[PDB]
């Protein structure tokens, strides 16, 4: 796959900055963290439950295990 | 030579004035260079 | 309602977050390739725009405006006509294959 | 409206040069000049006076893809000198 | 040096030309700058004044690029940029 | 150049495409400080644990190349582990033969490392080596003579030793073969996406873009190593190891290396010889059948919220199989452990491709 063979584009335009005129870091914390806690709220539905569901059953198994090395549980 | 041509080669219009002068006047010319693009005059 | 959910789904999903149409993010086999080569001038650049734009959004860990979020009700599959006939002129191979 | 007074500002005799080259003579040229372009405005006046402040060069890329054109045309340039500048030769 | 020396003098060739170079050249220089002069400025430059003023002007500089066309391989900015130097 | 320089390259993989490299680093890691090591390691049963010890007090930084090589292979697996998931749920196993030969690197890995564990024969180096060779013997009518060919005798011994060591030392070259053919597969078609859309329209040159991103990679990577080099060389290995081999007795508390635990939670789930190595084999194996399960007409997981939600629960399940091959075969662990067992193939065969099929419902295809 090389470049001049990949696909066919007709009509798109692009404009670009050299580097060096540019900062690398424009609004880092200002817009960053505003899109890392968009980013974290869209997906927390998806990831979270499946691990808290893990460390309920992490924390049942492991009680109901001592519970029933003793005398009196 | 040292001049590029008018007009460099390889291998629109829409109005009247730029249209005209178009239509050929005189006899057919033909030039080739060792350093300028070949042109074709008339 | 179905419907409900549907509508709900949709936007879970988020491709129209990214401005994408439905069709925009369908897997490319051989059927998929072909009706994309089929399709006509406009509704094939207009693809290509759509995923670049979704391609560059991705690249940055954005999405549109909600404004600008492909609507539900106006998604509609400007692939299927295409997909569908490249779809039966290989089953009617198939079946002469077999005989 | 927006052509006259572009030319008001711009077309000023201290902006122009009449220039001439073959078979004539610098004094009849001259005197030509004074009959026909002495009424040629000298002053707009000091609130116009037009001058160019400098242009900022920005290294950049301008990419307008085309698959349906034959050849692809590229240009690129770095920035350059300005006319008066020895550097040119 | 030769071939601008040729292009300079095959270029004012006709009435126009000369009379073109006359109107820019009071606008631009201030004054008709005469063959005899430019004689001297291309006289003076060896390859040590190419290789200077060469550097100056393209060595690791950001250049300004245009495409227009089928350009999926026009090289990327970045490596246009470290073709510089 | 076109292999690396004007590769071309999707503008939008994000990190999780990463480990790929880093999975080369980590195996070119290995291969440096395995070779160091192995100037100094003597194969025979009567030296190698000594031989080990004069490495970590005598030769000169002989300890860190040690470590690092442990650590090494622990971060090797903690790649494998983000490659594959990475792989799945962006759907890049579409890609057959790069898949496929990524599950042979992982069998490969997973051989290599377990025999080079063996080669320091302490406690843990011994039974690793007497339970994993006698998976073999679950093969009918000529399993045990496996066995005793592969042992060299009747018993885990020093023929085993010395071969194990030529076997650890050979295996990792051929993974690199293996590695370059893998890579050979993927250049036909180039990357994969997040978006699992084709990319093809704003592809950008791997160099500079992506070298330097494997960069900053490969430093994250080495700072991960180096905390656990010089900060907890021993938090991920087992105190039993430093205990030579004694084939009178296996310790009370045995227990796989941490990047097996969940596989060995799955064989110990079940109560028969047989069953236990064949849920073994196919709880890798399983990997194999992926593309063949996908129902879904999208590729990534990315715009699919029933497959992600089943997809995290894949993962959180493997973690309390890992827990679980942890902990004693006592209540209510035996029990945790089936349930997460059965979870895990019902979410492969079954759970996944039905999420798949809503999904195109619900989309109307
Ligand atoms: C245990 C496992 C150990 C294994 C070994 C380690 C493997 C590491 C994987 C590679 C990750 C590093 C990498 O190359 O990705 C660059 C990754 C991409 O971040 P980026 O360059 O800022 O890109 C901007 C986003 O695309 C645009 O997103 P944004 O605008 O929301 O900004 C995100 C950014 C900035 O946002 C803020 O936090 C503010 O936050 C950061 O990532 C920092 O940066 C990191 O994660 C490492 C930065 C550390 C310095
Ligand atoms: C000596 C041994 C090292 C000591 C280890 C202790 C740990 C200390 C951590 C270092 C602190 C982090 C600083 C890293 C350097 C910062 C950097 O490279 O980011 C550049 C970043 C770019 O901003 P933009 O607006 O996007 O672009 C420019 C537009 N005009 O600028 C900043 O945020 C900081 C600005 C001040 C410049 C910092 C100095 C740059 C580094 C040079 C190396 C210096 C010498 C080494 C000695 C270190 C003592
Ligand atoms: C094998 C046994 C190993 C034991 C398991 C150890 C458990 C470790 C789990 C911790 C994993 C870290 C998870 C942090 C990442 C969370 C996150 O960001 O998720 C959301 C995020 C949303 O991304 P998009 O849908 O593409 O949209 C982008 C919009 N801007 O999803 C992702 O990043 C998906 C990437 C997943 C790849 C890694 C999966 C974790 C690996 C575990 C093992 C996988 C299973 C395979 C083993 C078979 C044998
Ligand atoms: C010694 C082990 C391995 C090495 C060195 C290795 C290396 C690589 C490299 C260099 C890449 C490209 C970068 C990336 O996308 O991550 C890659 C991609 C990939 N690998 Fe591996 N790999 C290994 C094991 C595996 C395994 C175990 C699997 C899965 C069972 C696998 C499946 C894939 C797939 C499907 C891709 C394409 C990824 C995409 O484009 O989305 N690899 N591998
Ligand atoms: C895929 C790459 C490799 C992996 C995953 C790997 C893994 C391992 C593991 C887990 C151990 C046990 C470490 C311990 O706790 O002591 C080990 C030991 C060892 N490995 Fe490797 N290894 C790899 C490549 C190599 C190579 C190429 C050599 C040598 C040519 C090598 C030489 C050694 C030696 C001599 C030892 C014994 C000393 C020691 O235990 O540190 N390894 N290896
Ligand atoms: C000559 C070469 C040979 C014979 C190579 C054989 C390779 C086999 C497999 O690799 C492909 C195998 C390593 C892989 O199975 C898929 C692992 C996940 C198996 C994990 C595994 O580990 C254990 C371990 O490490 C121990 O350590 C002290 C102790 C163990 O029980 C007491 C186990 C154990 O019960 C299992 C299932
Ligand atoms: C994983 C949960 C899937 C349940 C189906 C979603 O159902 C939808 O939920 C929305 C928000 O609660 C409602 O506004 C909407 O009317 C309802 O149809
Ligand atoms: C550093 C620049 C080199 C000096 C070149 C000057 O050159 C001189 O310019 C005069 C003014 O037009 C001419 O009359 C004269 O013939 C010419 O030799
Ligand atoms: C990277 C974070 C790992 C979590 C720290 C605990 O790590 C665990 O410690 C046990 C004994 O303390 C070991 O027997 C076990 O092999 C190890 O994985």
């Amino acid at each position: 796959r090389q470049f001049g063979h990949l696909t066919r584009v007709r009509h798109v335009i692009t404009y670009s900055l050299s580097p060096f005129e540019q900062r690398a870091f424009p609004h880092y914390f200002s817009k960053g963290i505003p899109n890392v806690l968009r980013r974290t709220r869209a997906c927390i539905l998806r990831v979270a439950p499946p691990f808290v569901a893990f460390y309920l059953v992490y924390t049942w198994g492991t009680q109901e295990f001592e519970k029933s090395k003793r005398k009196n549980p | 030579a040292a001049v590029p041509a008018t007009s460099e080669s390889p291998v629109s219009v829409l109005c009247r004035e730029s249209l005209r002068g178009q239509a050929a006047g005189r006899p057919l010319v033909a030039s080739v260079s060792l350093n300028v693009p070949a042109s074709v005059r008339y | 309602w179905l419907e409900g959910i549907r509508k709900w789904y949709y936007n879970a999903a988020g491709f129209n977050k990214l401005g994408l149409m439905r069709d925009d993010t369908i897997h490319e086999n051989d059927d998929v390739k072909e009706a994309i080569r089929r399709l006509p001038e406009n509704l094939y650049d207009d693809r290509v725009f759509r995923i670049k734009r979704a391609l560059d959004l991705s690249m940055r860990q954005q999405i549109l405006p909600k404004e600008q979020w492909t609507k539900y009700e106006e998604d509609k599959s400007y692939l299927e006509p295409y997909l569908k006939e490249v779809i039966r002129e290989r089953k009617e191979r198939e079946e002469w294959a077999k005989k | 409206a927006d052509l006259t007074e572009y030319l008001s500002r711009h077309y000023k005799a201290p902006r122009m040069v009449l220039a001439a080259a073959g078979g004539l003579e610098h004094r009849q040229l001259l005197d030509l000049a004074q009959k026909h372009f002495s009424g040629l405005s000298g002053t707009y006046d000091e609130d116009a006076v037009p001058t160019l402040s400098p242009c900022r060069f920005t290294g950049s890329q301008i990419c307008h893809r085309e698959d349906g054109l034959p050849l692809a045309h590229v240009a690129i340039a770095v920035e350059g000198p300005g006319w008066a500048h020895p550097d040119n030769v | 040096k030769n071939l601008l020396r040729n292009a300079l003098v095959s270029h004012l060739d006709g009435t126009t030309p000369v009379c073109e170079d006359i109107g820019r050249s009071l606008l631009t220089y201030g004054r008709r700058i005469p063959l005899a002069e430019w004689e001297s400025r291309i006289a003076e430059v060896d390859a040590r004044v190419v290789r200077e003023v060469c550097s100056k002007y393209f060595y690791d500089q950001c250049p300004a690029v245009a495409g227009f066309g089928p350009i999926e391989q026009l090289p990327d900015y970045n490596r246009i940029r470290s073709g510089m130097f | 150049n076109n292999a690396f320089i004007d590769l071309p390259a999707p503008s939008n993989i994000s990190s999780w495409w990463n480990f790929g490299s880093l999975l080369g680093i980590c195996l070119i890691l290995q291969i440096l400080t395995g070779l160091f090591l192995a100037m100094h390691y003597t194969s025979d049963t009567t030296t190698a644990f000594s031989s080990v010890t004069h490495i970590c007090r005598d030769v000169n930084y002989g300890w860190i190349i040690r470590y690092m090589h442990a650590n090494g292979a622990s971060m090797f697996f903690i790649c494998l582990y983000m490659h594959v998931g990475r792989g799945l749920y962006y759907g890049s196993y579409t890609f057959l033969e790069t898949w496929n030969i990524g599950v042979i690197l992982l069998l490969t890995v997973m051989a290599t490392a377990f025999m080079g564990y063996v080669l320091p024969w302490g406690q843990m180096s011994f039974w690793g080596a007497t339970v994993i060779t006698n998976l073999l013997s679950a093969i009918p009518y000529i399993g045990t003579n496996l066995v005793e060919w592969i042992w060299g005798g009747f018993s885990v011994d020093k023929a085993t030793l010395t071969r194990f060591f030529a076997f650890h030392f050979i295996l990792p070259f051929i993974i690199m073969a293996i590695a370059m053919v893998h890579l050979l597969f993927l250049h036909e078609t180039g990357s994969n996406n997040p978006t699992g859309i084709s990319s093809d329209v704003d592809k950008i040159p791997f160099h500079p873009y992506y070298t330097i991103k494997d960069i900053l990679g490969a430093l994250l990577l080495i700072l991960a190593l180096m905390l656990l080099v010089l900060f907890a060389p021993d938090l991920l290995g087992d105190p039993d190891n430093y205990t030579p081999a004694n084939p009178l007795n296996t310790p009370p508390h045995i227990k796989p290396e941490w990047y097996f635990l969940f596989a060995y939670a799955i064989l110990r789930s079940i109560p028969n010889k047989l069953g236990g190595v064949l849920a073994l084999a196919f709880s890798i194996l399983i990997l194999a059948l992926i593309p063949l399960l996908h129902t879904s007409k999208q590729r990534s997981m990315m715009f699919r919220p029933l497959s992600q939600c089943l997809f995290w629960a894949l993962v959180a399940d493997l973690l309390t199989l890992t827990w679980i091959g942890g902990q004693p075969v006592e209540h209510p662990y035996i029990t945790i452990g089936q349930l997460a067992s059965v979870l895990y193939f019902l979410l492969i065969l079954v759970l996944m491709p039905t999420a798949g099929t809503i999904e195109n419902k619900l989309l109307k295809w």
